[PDB]
């Protein structure tokens, strides 16, 4: 109705020789945009500058014959081919509009109307005119092949206002406007399609139809297929059974979506043998819509409804050879209409396919059989089963599969149909939006039995911002229903969350189904969650778990008193089995910090512990190594990744070193703390009962004085093992730790220089090293400008012996003939020898293994 | 007088000494114990003035928790894994009173 | 009545049960606290079948001890070293009752 179709367009003309394009979903109304704009021309409200305007239409112009493009356009204002030629000779006041392209130089010489169309489209008659043009996306394609240097302009249609008040304009009384409006938006699928007026006009008529009727709407909005089938009841004659007609309209719908076509002429009715009579209830029904522009033509209400009568064609029944009809028909099959292609080539078949699945249903075929008495096909339970190998495939499903697969199990409303489906899942990920998602998963999933993973994530606007009150308790009944997937699954042995706008009641909800005994989890991560009281009742929810033995905690916090007490009674209570504990993004005091360390001494199954992020200041550093020097304490690996670390506590770590009897590992990356931290380290290591065996100095800013003093740390028996450098370069001294490599004494079996910054005049330490050493196993090279001569001379060298390396990482370039030669000689000498040729990859190796 | 709200926490202060979630004063009074497996704990309301947080290491060992707190169901969880019920809850001479019990281990 | 015996030694052998150097069972029964440094438990004196000795590690922290010491001019020796105080022990009706008590530093 008017006043809102008007203020629609009123903002959307505002937004456009100029080629401009309007493309938006159909129904949205682009028609109507033009013929206001052109009205607004006729009336004058435009600028004067548009003296004359032309309108065109694929929907009648693909029939009309060769001609003049002067007759064209004259065609239906036969008193203005006088002044054609007056009209014509101001190109620059002149405007055409073309409208449904998807449906389809001299302006006195007579052409073919494809090619009168083509040049225009490219400028090549009357190129100064001013061009509009409206198709859907999907014929967007050739536009770009004919137009040059375009704007592309979108349409919208109504909003949630728009909808508000057409709602209030068709029911009138209030109290049945906005029962019905928040009737239809409780179903958020339906709410969307609400867009175009179409399908407003459909869903007020049929809830008022039922109001005054007296009946329940609730089940009628439940879901599209319901309210859709409903309406299709209510709008035949009864008693008639018309069981001809209903085929016989199925049959059409089915042959327009195939063909692509949005309108159809009295001869293509007439080619499918549709009686003119049946024309009386198709339109006074308001299913077809007879155009009171150009006479002879005809189309359908609304592009939804064409689809769901096209699920009616393929579940109704088949008969007998029906492949013996005249016409050679443009109808696939089940499997054709399921197929992925299909569904690329031709995007309007994807709604298709979740009518079809709620068509599934044994009530629907019932009542549909008693109000029209045609007859159903039972086979379809297993012809959608046949395309099973769509869900078989063997590997997780990506989210938006998963979302597609449970809103069609949702559809078809028979738990017997979703066991079959969702029994052999093993990982899942989820990433809800709003509570219909959450229904769905809810009615889905809770017949799984083998899941073994599941990510959660929960995106803002599902759960109301902390204070409405009923708004938010139909979402908090939604959610307890939802996790009960936690209680109930035993086999479950690995949780994540991450990023959720959260409530306190919901993280209440989740933890109390989590604390129950049925459960048996193994990991856990909880990564930026909102709000910040989620992170303290998550360490209180975990204490005591028998299976628990990895936990993850990071974000941004700050230690209030009551984080602290809960972060040491979860080490020291006497049921713990923890053997993993990370933390991030925790700001505290020393005191905290001292009390907490006070605690792990305690502690006697702790084995790894993980700092990444958190500000130690050096004092807790110095704290933690002055509480390691005892000797009784239990921790093994230890890792201060990125703590604000310098040289002063240095002297304590090696302390820690020569007297400990338990640490065999370590781990400083990220770190500058300097050649004095380094050499106060290798004063460490230099004593004969040290006995770590793993050292990290990833990216910790060292430099030739380093190098030197690690070579001769090394140059005696020490244990070590592993070491790893990285960004840290050490191209100049690099011949100082071939010479420690040549000792004897050495016993490392790994090494990684991964972007050291090295110059290919070195290869010959790291060639003759290799050469001699006995012990080495593995060296990771990459980054380096060694690559061609690098390249060469490393191959030439190696050629020579078969030394104990096993695997050796560097970058090549496979596109060189002698670079080939000599990999192969080498190879076939040494055909121990893997050789990692594809070292470009930018990602380091992390500190997780370590 | 019976009451329809109940505290949502109960840190530590100090030992026998509690603050809800609205930084009022609790004192626990009396400890009942029947049996191995019955303890039943009193909780009072009462202003006093408070000295500085007492920390864990100066709280020591204790019968009591560090920290409640409420679950659906109407179901406290202590700090140490175990689930505390409600008895009761009343008004009298414009004293707050609670009385909770230590449920067996399921 | 007031009775002038009363236990030279307490060991806890379970989990809130004692015995004596008589081996009799003493009980808590109820703990009263007016603050910190004033505490006060209640014992009785019943008859219960004794199970395995649950070792202090088992029994696990508690506020009670795991010893009790007496000493004269009312002085008690815990095993943390406090002091404590008998109020009184009397036997009524049969069944045996004392009463401790807690003193400041």
């Amino acid at each position: 109705i008017d006043n809102f179709h008007d203020d629609v367009t009123l903002r959307n003309q505002r937004f456009i020789p100029y080629t401009v394009v309007l493309h938006g979903p159909a129904g949205v109304g682009k028609t109507t945009l033009a013929k206001k704009c052109m009205l607004d021309w006729t009336d004058c409200n435009l600028s004067p500058t548009l003296r004359y305007a032309f309108y065109l239409s694929c929907k009648e112009l693909s029939r009309m014959g060769p001609c003049s493009f002067a007759e064209l356009i004259s065609k239906d204002w036969p008193e203005l081919q006088d002044d054609i030629p007056s009209i014509l000779a101001q190109a620059q006041r002149i405007l055409f509009v073309v409208d449904g392209l998807d449906e389809l130089g001299d302006w006195e010489k007579k052409k073919p109307v494809p090619v009168l169309l083509g040049s225009l489209l490219k400028r090549k008659m009357l190129p100064r005119a001013a061009l509009l043009v409206t198709t859907r996306p999907r014929a967007l394609r050739d536009l770009q092949l004919l137009a040059q240097q375009p704007i592309y302009v979108r349409v919208e249609g109504f909003l949630e206002e728009d909808r508000r008040a057409y709602f209030l304009r068709h029911f009138g009384d209030e109290d049945q406007a906005m029962r019905a409006f928040e009737l239809m938006r409780s179903n958020a699928a339906l709410f969307q399609l609400g867009s175009a007026p179409a399908v407003c006009w459909i869903v007020c008529t049929t809830l008022k139809l039922q109001m005054e009727k007296g009946e329940d709407p609730v089940p009628t909005c439940l879901t599209r297929t319901g309210l859709f089938l409903r309406f299709l009841c209510s709008r035949f004659p009864q008693g008639a059974q018309l069981r001809g007609a209903l085929r016989t309209l199925s049959l059409l719908a089915a042959q327009g979506l195939w063909a692509q076509m949005s309108v159809f002429h009295r001869e293509d009715l007439e080619r499918l043998g549709v009686q003119e009579s049946d024309l009386r209830l198709f339109l006074d029904g308001d299913i077809l819509r007879q155009d009171r522009v150009s006479k002879g033509c005809y189309s359908f209400i609304h592009l939804s409804f064409q689809q769901f009568l096209t699920a009616l064609f393929y579940a109704l029944e088949k008969e007998e050879g029906e492949d013996r009809d005249g016409h050679a028909w443009d109808i696939g099959d089940v499997q054709k209409l399921l197929s992925g292609e299909e569904r690329l080539k031709n995007p309007d078949l994807i709604q298709v396919g979740h009518f079809l699945f709620g068509l599934a249903n044994e009530k629907r075929a019932k009542e549909l059989e008693a109000t029209f008495g045609c007859r159903m096909s039972p086979d379809i339970k297993q012809e959608l089963l046949q395309c099973k190998a769509h869900l078989h495939a063997n590997k997780p499903l990506s989210v938006t599969d998963l979302k597609e697969v449970l809103g069609c199990l949702y559809e078809s409303q028979e738990e017997e149909l979703a066991k079959v489906v969702v029994a052999p899942f093993k990982e899942i990920s989820i990433h809800l939006t709003n509570t219909s998602e959450v229904m769905h998963c809810s009615f889905s999933l809770k017949h799984c039995q083998d899941l073994q993973k599941l990510s959660l994530q929960v995106a803002k606007g599902v759960f109301l911002e902390n204070y409405w009150a009923r708004q938010d308790l139909r979402s908090l009944r939604l959610w307890t229903d939802f996790c009960s997937l936690f209680s109930s699954n035993s086999n479950l042995k690995f949780l994540e969350v991450k990023q959720s706008f959260l409530s306190d009641s919901s993280v209440r909800i989740l933890c109390d189904h989590v604390t129950r005994s049925t459960c048996h989890l193994q990991k856990v991560e909880i990564k930026n969650v909102t709000p910040d009281t989620a992170y303290r009742d998550f360490c209180l929810a975990f204490i005591g778990k028998k299976t628990l033995t990895h936990l993850t905690l990071a974000g941004h916090i700050e230690w209030e008193r009551t984080m602290m007490l809960m972060l040491c009674d979860l080490l020291r209570n006497h049921k713990c089995n923890l053997q993993y504990l990370r933390l991030g993004g925790h700001c505290a005091t020393p005191e905290q910090w001292a009390e907490f360390f006070y605690v792990l001494k305690a502690n006697q199954s702790l084995k790894h512990l993980r700092l990444s992020a958190n500000v130690l200041l050096d004092e807790g550093a110095m704290l933690l190594y002055k509480t390691m020097t005892r000797p009784k304490h239990f921790l093994q690996m230890l890792s201060l990744e990125n703590c604000r670390l310098t040289e002063a506590s240095c002297k304590d770590l090696a302390a820690v070193l020569v007297v400990s009897k338990k640490l065999t590992h370590l781990c400083l990356a990220k770190n500058p703390i300097g050649d004095t931290g380094v050499k106060f380290l290798c004063e460490g290591l230099s004593y004969p009962d040290c006995k770590l065996q793993t050292l990290v100095l990833q990216q910790c800013s060292i430099t030739k004085l380093g190098c030197r003093y690690l070579s001769e740390a090394l140059q005696e028996a020490c244990s070590l093992t592993n070491l790893d450098l990285s960004i840290n370069q050490i191209a100049r001294g690099l011949w100082i730790l071939c010479q420690a490599l040549e000792n004897p004494n050495c016993n490392l079996k790994h090494l990684r220089l991964w972007s050291c910054s090295l110059m290919p005049f070195y290869c010959q330490h790291l060639g003759s090293a290799l050469l001699s050493n006995q012990k080495l196993e593995t060296l990771d090279l990459g980054q380096n400008h060694l690559w061609k001569s690098g390249i060469i001379k490393l191959f030439g060298v190696l050629r020579q012996r078969t030394g104990s390396l096993k695997i050796l990482r560097l970058k090549t370039y496979e596109t060189n003939l002698e670079i080939k030669k000599l990999l192969e000689e080498v190879k076939e000498k040494n055909p121990k020898l893997t050789i990692d040729c594809n070292a470009s990859g930018a990602t380091a190796p992390p500190c997780c293994d370590f | 007088e019976a009451v329809t709200d109940h505290p949502d926490r109960l840190w530590a202060w100090e030992k026998f000494v509690y603050l809800d979630e609205k930084q009022h004063a609790w004192l626990p009074l009396t400890i009942e114990i029947k049996d191995r497996l019955q303890l039943r704990v009193l909780l009072r309301r009462e202003d006093v003035v408070l000295g500085r947080p007492m920390t864990p290491t100066q709280i020591g060992p204790s019968l009591l928790p560090i920290m409640w707190q409420l679950y659906p169901d109407g179901r406290y969880r202590s700090s140490d894994s175990s689930f505390w019920r409600l008895v009761y809850h009343i008004k009298i001479d414009g004293v707050e009173d609670m009385l909770l019990e230590l449920l067996p281990d399921d």
